[PDB]
């Protein structure tokens, strides 16, 4: 029983996407089908909802404009079609399964894992990956090490210490902008003794370029 | 346009607690639902017609409320369900709260900071950045200055921060300042200053070139 | 569309 959603989507302003919400598990015409907008620590804002067999559609009056929602029946599939993007755009979109088939609101019982939306006109690029390393000021009980991750776009990379064997004291942060472009890092603090003895590499994994990459860190 | 406003909007609890999230609306109504999400995922609903648990939900969360003012409530807490609650309305069209986030309170912690000096393959693509980590700490709120020459730096530095740790219930945050090459070669002193209340007196990292 | 219920089962 589930509602599974398209793949994340990059695309650049004054053009449309449409996003689908595929229903399993459940009998798709009797339930209402809901959309939900949520940017990053952002309120959760109601777009609108559709009756799947009908389907009539109900809309948030300032969506209006910008959404178009339609079912088809006989594949159990619901979609959302948004116009004329522009950055505000930019979110996870989620649908979700509401009440029994009918005009009335209801609270929301099933979600999808959520679409996200990336309205920009960034060119797709690959993240440079720069090693941090000590001064070293040194010395002490253990040590910290971290890789800078740089310029890169879209959304999102991964990150990895040791091919991903070493995760005790692992942090990663959450990406912000830049520019046309998004930066991260990720430390990485292990004992003392441990490094320079032996390896330790940052992995850094960027699917949208289709590029991996592996920084050891090497001292100073 | 009914408004819903969580006005508490952090709060702590220590596992095993009870701890209550409370939710406010513009107008009346029976129609409210719970929501549970954690980061990187959907929300999960937990209540709705403002005391009626969902399928699959523990006891332990109760909802209760009716009219203007709602409640979620979720005691003998776990580990797992450290994460954002919200409410909804169904009266009318929906809206939904801002959430509250919940949090683990532990024994007050200082940061390890550390400070990297930008790597010669920045410095020879032709730029430069300078690192702080500030680790492992709590509570949450915390300061980080950098001075470069004596002088406090305010603008070319972006600020990342971890949401609370599964583990250990410490914060982490990131510090990057980014200069030009040629102001990074300009000056020689640059340091990471953190202020935290485990101390009157910041927590300071150096690097001289 | 308009007006709050349910649920059923």
């Amino acid at each position: 029983v589930k509602l599974q959603e398209s793949g994340g989507e990059v695309v650049r302003p004054g053009t449309s996407v449409k996003v689908s919400c595929k229903a399993s598990g459940y009998a798709f015409t009797n339930y209402l089908i809901e959309w939900v907008k949520q940017r990053p620590g952002q309120g959760l804002e109601w777009i609108g909802v559709i009756n799947p067999g009908s389907g009539d559609t109900n809309y948030n009056e300032k969506f209006k404009g910008k959404a178009t929602l339609t079912a088809d029946k006989s594949s159990s599939t619901a979609y959302m079609q948004l116009n004329s993007l522009t950055s505000d755009d930019s979110a996870v979109y989620f649908c979700a399964r509401s009440g029994a088939a009918a005009p009335t609101y209801y609270a929301m019982d099933y979600w999808g894992q959520g679409v996200s939306v990336t309205v920009s006109s960034a060119k797709t690029t690959p993240p440079s990956v720069y090693p941090l390393a000590p001064a070293a000021a040194a010395a002490n009980s253990m040590v910290t090490l971290g890789c800078l991750v740089k310029g890169y776009f879209p959304e999102p990379v991964t990150v990895t210490w040791n091919s991903g064997s070493l995760s005790g004291g692992v942090h990663t942060f959450p990406a912000v902008l830049q520019s046309d472009l998004y930066t991260l890092s990720s430390s990485v603090t292990v004992p003392s003794s441990t490094w320079p003895s032996e390896t330790v590499t940052c992995n850094v994994a960027h699917p949208a370029s289709s590029t991996k990459v592996d920084k050891k860190i090497v001292p100073r | 346009d009914i408004v819903m406003t969580q006005s508490h909007k952090f709060m702590s609890t220590s596992v095993g607690d009870r701890v209550s999230i409370t939710c406010k609306a513009s107008q009346v109504g029976t129609a409210l639902a719970w929501y549970q999400q954690k980061p990187g995922q959907s929300p999960k609903l937990l209540i709705y017609w403002a005391s009626t648990r969902h399928t699959g939900v523990p006891d332990r969360f109760t909802g209760s409320g009716s009219g203007t003012d709602f409640t979620l409530t979720i005691s003998n807490v776990q580990s797992e369900d450290l994460s954002d609650y919200f409410c909804q309305q169904y009266s009318s069209y929906p809206t939904f709260g801002g959430g509250t986030k919940l949090e683990i309170k532990r024994a007050d912690a200082a940061p390890t900071v550390s400070i990297f000096p930008p790597s010669s393959e920045q410095l020879t693509s032709g730029g430069a950045s300078v690192v702080c980590f500030l680790n492992n700490f709590y509570p949450k709120d915390i300061n980080v200055k950098w001075k470069i020459d004596g002088s406090e730096r305010q603008n070319g530095v972006l600020n990342s921060e971890t949401d609370q740790d599964s583990k250990d219930s410490t914060y982490s945050m990131s510090s990057t300042l980014t200069l030009t090459k040629d102001e990074y070669e300009r000056h020689n002193s640059y340091t990471c200053e953190a202020t935290h209340k485990t101390s009157t007196s910041p927590i300071v990292k150096s690097f001289n070139r | 569309p308009h007006g709050g219920s349910w649920g059923q089962p």
